[PDB]
């Protein structure tokens, strides 16, 4: 159990996670399946118990690297698995290895997923942190102020389209 | 806003654990490969979406204390600070909404609390400075001074708005409060986005249900084929499978890329509309809602927005 | 495949690789032995007698 | 799927009914990428188009005029806008009024003078602490309340929250003088 | 403004009255389906 | 040279025109192709 390995029950073969859970089950059939017709928990030929078919963990390499020109330091994240299936720190994407967990929230430079970025930073190394959504700024308001600007700046702004 | 992001492993949909199908599959040659790359795309597209529509307010803005913002009750759209953080409308909002085969559903990079807090920004900085925060630096100003601005900005006068203060603001207050219980009432409201969801649900549920035809062959599995068939009939029966489920492929990412076409069009008018009637005020009737358009405050929604056209 | 690094000069082709994400390869757990399932095949055919 | 990837070389090789065969799968290979690269094309083609509609658009609101919609055309008030042509695309210079000082000041609603309620005409009232001034929202210019910046309507008992000041009538030095 | 809608008949199109063609045809998956699904789809979004 | 023709350089078959260009073939190296894996440039078997 708590493992992708190949099974081949009396009624189905294939490759999947033995687990057990509260799942009840017809003793009157052998397999079960899913909503899209996928490998569900199904019955033990054994003595009647309800086996819960996990599928495999499976994923993607999703590389995280700076320019070359920058330094050679990657780090890699396995999307959607936990770090008990193989710097190492698990984020909501999956289990992020090679990159530093700082509580410090920064500029999202590299965006990952599930609000967490990362940057070469400090000696510098790849960090992991909170996507900031702007400098906290608590504007202060009343029913008898309000801000006039005193000077103004003519900013040019540049806009490109295809 | 943006759509469910998806990564279709072009190698384990086709051939999921075979290695005599991936010899066969690796003569087409970048024909899977293309697809990955094509998926891939997309859902960095859907964060740029999520970024251009929501992330267009450079500091956080926070509600302060004062809650008396001349009688306007916006309680039902300001975050609760007990609980995600989202307000009472929001909370309406996700509530009325609803593995490795293949499929990898990637997260998006703004989460629904990160996308609250851009709505908390946007609606403090709409609340307190108007709409100075949009075009520069955020300028306070009182609530009933902001809406002499809007007043003035549809023709009526500012004399008209503190002659009718408190029915001005017992009109709005009364307005949320019959979206609090229409939304809470009926769900057909949010049935644009619950499209969204079928459409994304029923492209992966076509996607999943083609790997169990047979295309031609003599059955679904694959190793059913490579078991009881010989080598040389395999790579016929085989390839049927692989040309069959390319096509689900092609038929999915063409299917996706048209989607991506229609939720970027909305994501840049929700842009436009974010950018334009909650960050500032528009003379463009039937763009906020109906009727002269008085301001509007946005509301985080699951993978889109919500916009109260506030309406003279 | 001698690290994650050149894992994405050969998924973007180029010896010289931008600031960004790739997914280079798919991550996957193999089987390592099988938990084949019987329903205690016994009571054979009668071929004693 | 084919024996070979090069036409020529199974053209050269087998004879026709065999050929043919094995020159099908690459029609059907080759007329797929094809399909393939079309169908991406003409949707990237439409979103481009969806993008120059945007730059077409946003050209005749900022270039051949001045557009009024917030945050359009650029961060600020939009003034003007400068197109600069580039490979295949358009590069605009938004051209926006951005504030850079600001300073606090305190306000009200409107200002009563003999119980009538004045409000401003174009702008809004402001304080230094001491006395009452006239200005507008984008820059800080104090005028001295008068009647020809204020326009009266209804009275002071009706607004909440307004105060007391001295208007500047005009027509009171020149009937003196 | 609006196109013309075609609800064209996935099965009558790829398979006119034969019965050997529409049992091969079932062998394809929902792709059949999901044409008529999709010819639907942009029908009603032109009287939108 | 210079000129449209069909080559056969040892079943190589193509058409093209043929010239003298910077290619630099090293002893070993047969024939080039281009990024098609197309042959783009071949070697004289009777004279080098």
């Amino acid at each position: 159990k708590n493992k992708c390995v190949n099974f081949n029950f009396n009624g189905l073969t294939g490759t999947g996670v033995l687990t057990e859970s509260n799942k009840k089950f017809l003793p009157f059939q052998q397999f079960g399946r899913d909503i899209a017709d996928t490998t569900d928990a199904v019955r033990d030929p054994q003595t009647l118990e309800i086996l819960d078919i996990t599928p495999c963990s499976f994923g993607g390499v999703s590389v995280i690297t700076p320019g070359t020109n920058t330094s050679n330091q990657v780090a890699v994240l396995y999307q959607d698995v936990n770090c008990t299936e193989v710097n190492v720190f698990q984020t909501r994407a999956g289990c992020l290895i090679g990159a530093e967990h700082v509580n410090n929230s920064y500029e999202c430079d590299i965006p990952i997923g599930a609000g967490i970025c990362a940057s070469y930073q400090t000696s510098q190394s790849i960090i992991a942190y909170t996507m900031s959504l702007g400098a906290e700024n608590s504007v202060a308001y009343s029913n008898n102020s309000i801000a006039i600007p005193t000077n103004f700046t003519i900013s040019v702004t540049t806009e490109i389209l295809p | 806003v943006s759509m469910t992001k998806t990564s279709v492993d072009c190698t384990m949909y086709i051939c999921g654990d075979s290695t005599e199908c991936s010899n066969l599959l690796l003569q087409y040659g970048s024909f899977c490969t293309q697809l990955n790359r094509a998926l891939t795309g997309i859902a960095v597209e859907q964060d740029k979406n999520t970024q251009e529509v929501f992330a267009q307010v450079k500091q956080i803005y926070k509600t302060p204390p004062i809650k008396d913002f001349g009688g306007f009750n916006f309680s039902q759209i300001l975050p609760d600070p007990s609980k995600s953080k989202r307000s009472f409308i929001e909370d309406l909002l996700f509530n009325k909404v609803t593995k490795f085969n293949g499929l990898t559903v990637l997260p998006p990079l703004l989460t629904d609390e990160m996308i609250a807090q851009y709505t908390s920004a946007l609606l403090a900085g709409t609340i307190t400075s108007g709409w100075t925060f949009g075009a520069g630096a955020a300028l306070q100003i009182p609530f009933a001074m902001q809406m002499a601005y809007r007043f003035n900005g549809i023709g009526v006068t500012q004399n008209v708005l503190y002659e009718n203060q408190k029915l001005i603001a017992n009109q709005f207050n009364s307005a949320i409060g019959k979206i609090q219980d229409s939304l809470s009432s009926t769900a057909s409201a949010l049935g644009k986005l619950q499209d969204v969801v079928n459409q994304n649900a029923q492209a992966l549920n076509t996607l999943v249900k083609q790997l169990s035809s047979n295309f031609g062959a003599i059955s679904s599995v694959l190793n059913d084929i490579l078991s009881r068939l010989d080598p040389p009939e395999a790579e016929v029966q085989i390839d049927r499978l692989i040309t069959g489920r390319l096509q689900s492929l092609q038929t999915y990412v063409t299917q996706q890329l048209i989607r991506a076409a229609e939720i970027r069009a909305s994501a840049n008018l929700a842009a436009t509309k974010m950018s334009e009637c909650v960050l500032g005020q528009s003379k463009r009737v039937d763009f906020c809602g109906k009727g002269y358009h008085l301001m509007s405050f946005p509301q985080s929604a699951p993978h889109g927005v919500v916009f109260l056209h506030v309406t003279y | 495949a001698l690290d994650p690094l050149s894992e994405t000069k050969c998924t973007l082709k180029s010896f010289t690789v931008e600031k960004g994400i790739y997914q280079t390869s798919n991550f996957r757990v193999q089987p390592t032995e099988s938990i084949v399932r019987f329903p205690n095949i016994t009571n054979l055919c009668p071929f004693g007698e | 799927g084919a024996i070979s990837s090069v036409l020529n070389d199974i053209l050269s090789r087998l004879d026709p009914p065999e050929a043919e065969v094995q020159i099908d799968r690459l029609i059907t290979g080759r007329l797929q990428s094809l399909q393939t690269y079309v169908t991406q094309q003409l949707i990237r083609a439409a979103e481009i188009r969806a993008s120059a509609n945007l730059a077409a658009t946003k050209m005749s609101e900022c270039v051949l005029g001045q557009s009024k919609r917030v945050d359009f055309c650029g961060k600020g008030y939009h003034l003007m806008s400068f197109p600069q042509s580039a490979p295949h695309g358009v590069v605009f210079l938004h051209v926006t009024y951005v504030p850079a000082q600001e300073k606090n000041f305190t306000t009200a609603p409107a200002i009563c003078h003999d119980g009538k309620a004045h409000f401003p005409r174009e702008g809004v009232f402001v304080s230094n602490g001491t006395h009452w001034f006239v200005t507008q929202r984008n820059f800080y210019e104090p005028q001295i309340i008068t009647t020809d910046n204020t326009f009266v309507s209804g009275n002071c008992d009706v607004v909440i929250g307004i105060v007391n000041n001295t208007v500047y009538d005009p027509l009171q030095p020149e009937l003196d003088s």
